[PDB]
């Protein structure tokens, strides 16, 4: 059973092996042009609903109509699908917010931003597990004359710092989830020095990504960028991602939205402009399983 | 939309089959059949309403 | 285009037809052993789960645990069916109710009684637009010593009378749907004569099965008997019944489920005996349409 095989050599012979062990973690590690502008791995790359091979876009009664679409991309160049081997399931339209010259950013979170949204919420709800992916439809529109740029990323197990310089990964469950509202992005740490009675909650700083690493490499995440000069709306069609084939809805949230001013809103000439984001997301292939009487969290 | 071509906007159009309050919100609209219709791209916009009914025929 | 045929004829020659208009409409009226004990229309006779060829009884997670079946009934000889050409639809056990020597009766309605079951009740009110079928599986038994018997009778749109003299069709929304809760019919009539502020409800007579008809010609209707003798359940495959294929589930109620003591609860020598009933119900081969914000109804 002695298995021989070529030499790591340069560029001007082999060696022996003979697994003695009934266990492979037992086993030694076995180590494995024209144009210089594509790309070696693609997917990791940030791909468009175009670029993977797959405008009206519609789920159930439920439809965006989009010319907009080199604008979209498909998270991890990987498309939605069932747990193999439903209109509860549509777009759902939140709470519009409102972007200014003072903006730092905002955050979501889901599943949880769509917990309160119609048939969607109830079946999270009434199952221990469920699972979902996503198509996320940032809307943003200015004028010729405005000017500005929106980073949308879309991050997997998107975990955020807390306000405490006392004590860690401490932030209450329902300061982590915020639904539908949102939460919202800072320029500068303050921490909670209320001692008796924490805050308990989060202390995103932007420049930080709200976790401890630079905003400026957030783009090796699933992402989009809204430049106001070019367009006004940016879809990401995301994946169920985890570590595991389905989950708690309920006590896990599975991708962050994160939407980040990466050149600031300026208009004309006034010395203080806005202009409103609109998110619609939609749940999209999406399961769910073990039925029983109602989730009714404490979440206050 | 008659308005100028510097203008631009997003606006909802919506339709709710009946049994429940009527819509007076986005926020409720937004659960029906829908539509986003984007102004600054193109200047009209149609939506069906498909046909949807309890009995075969509705009254005039 | 004359159209001859043979004469309705006595028992020891024709006549001739041709149609004069264009609209059938205008047509004349075209007029169409062994052993005795057998039904020339069985289906309108109450068939079993077993007499048309179809225990653990079970849907989605729930199941009933069988041997009684002989006892249970398919309506009109027909199976629940999709609308041609789920789990939230599950097994669901309401409140027991108490059977005693002087109970006249119980009656439910279909959708309503199922109205607040989880997600079914959900997709109820989510919905302009419902159909469903029904498995009814009464349950209520007693001992060797017991005696008595329950006639399970299920009504197509059984509408019941009201309790005014003065003015008809005129029980409230509110007191004509009673919910999981039920319902129950009386011995005698009694008139609200509260003019100036009306009762607005049903005042079912049990003999008249709360309708104007005889409580002894109830059986033409679907239905099934609990002699405590015999059998301690009852089942009864109730399909969608309606002058449409699919309707209001919130403002149309279709199956009517009335129980009435055919028989009357006695035991041993007690006085006063008492034995519970409970029925477990759950929606069969169903379907939602027309979905939006949610109904709600002012049941109070
Ligand atoms: C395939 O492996 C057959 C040739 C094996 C060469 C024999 C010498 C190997 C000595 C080690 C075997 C014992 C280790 C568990
Ligand atoms: C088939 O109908 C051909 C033979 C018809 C016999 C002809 C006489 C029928 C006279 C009535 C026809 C006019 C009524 C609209």
């Amino acid at each position: 059973g002695a298995q021989v095989s070529s030499q790591k050599v340069g560029a001007h012979i082999n060696y022996t092996t003979i697994n003695y062990y009934r266990d492979s973690a037992s086993n030694a590690a076995s180590k494995q042009i024209k144009d210089v502008l594509i790309k070696t791995a693609p997917m990791l790359n940030s791909p468009n609903i175009e670029a993977c091979g797959y405008l009206q876009l519609t789920l159930g009664n439920s439809t965006i109509t989009t010319q907009e679409a080199a604008n979209s991309v498909v998270a991890y160049g990987r498309w939605p699908e069932y747990l193999r081997d439903v209109a509860a399931c549509r777009f759902y339209t939140l709470d519009t917010v409102s972007w200014t010259k003072e903006s730092r950013g905002w955050w979501w979170k889901l599943p949880d931003a769509l917990r309160d949204m119609g048939l969607f919420g109830q079946n999270m709800y009434y199952h221990y597990l469920g699972r979902s992916g996503y198509t996320v439809h940032v809307q943003c529109n200015a004028s010729k004359f405005h000017q500005g740029a929106l980073g949308v990323f879309a991050v997997p197990e998107m975990c955020l710092a807390g306000d405490s310089n006392t004590t860690t990964m401490h932030t209450s469950y329902q300061n982590a989830n915020p639904g539908e509202k949102g939460g919202t992005f800072t320029g500068t740490f303050t921490p909670d020095n209320n001692q008796t009675s924490p805050a308990r909650r989060f202390c995103p700083v932007d420049y930080l990504l709200g976790n401890g690493t630079l905003l400026g490499n957030a783009f090796v995440f699933p992402h989009q960028i809204i430049n106001l000069r070019t367009n006004n709306c940016a879809t990401l069609v995301l994946p169920y991602v985890n570590s595991l084939s389905i989950d708690s809805m309920v006590k896990h949230n599975n991708w962050g939205i994160a939407i980040l001013p990466l050149a600031p809103l300026n208009f004309a000439s006034e010395s203080s402009p806005e202009i409103p984001i609109t998110l619609t997301i939609a749940p999209m292939c999406c399961e769910f399983n073990g039925l029983r009487n109602i989730t009714l969290p404490r979440l206050q | 939309f008659c308005g100028s071509m510097m203008a631009t906007g997003k606006l909802l159009v919506s339709y709710a089959p009946p049994g429940a309050d009527p819509p007076k919100k986005r926020k409720e609209a937004m659960l029906g059949t829908h539509v986003i219709w984007d102004i600054g791209l193109q200047s009209s916009c149609t939506m069906v309403v498909p046909w949807i009914s309890n009995t075969t025929y509705r009254q005039t």
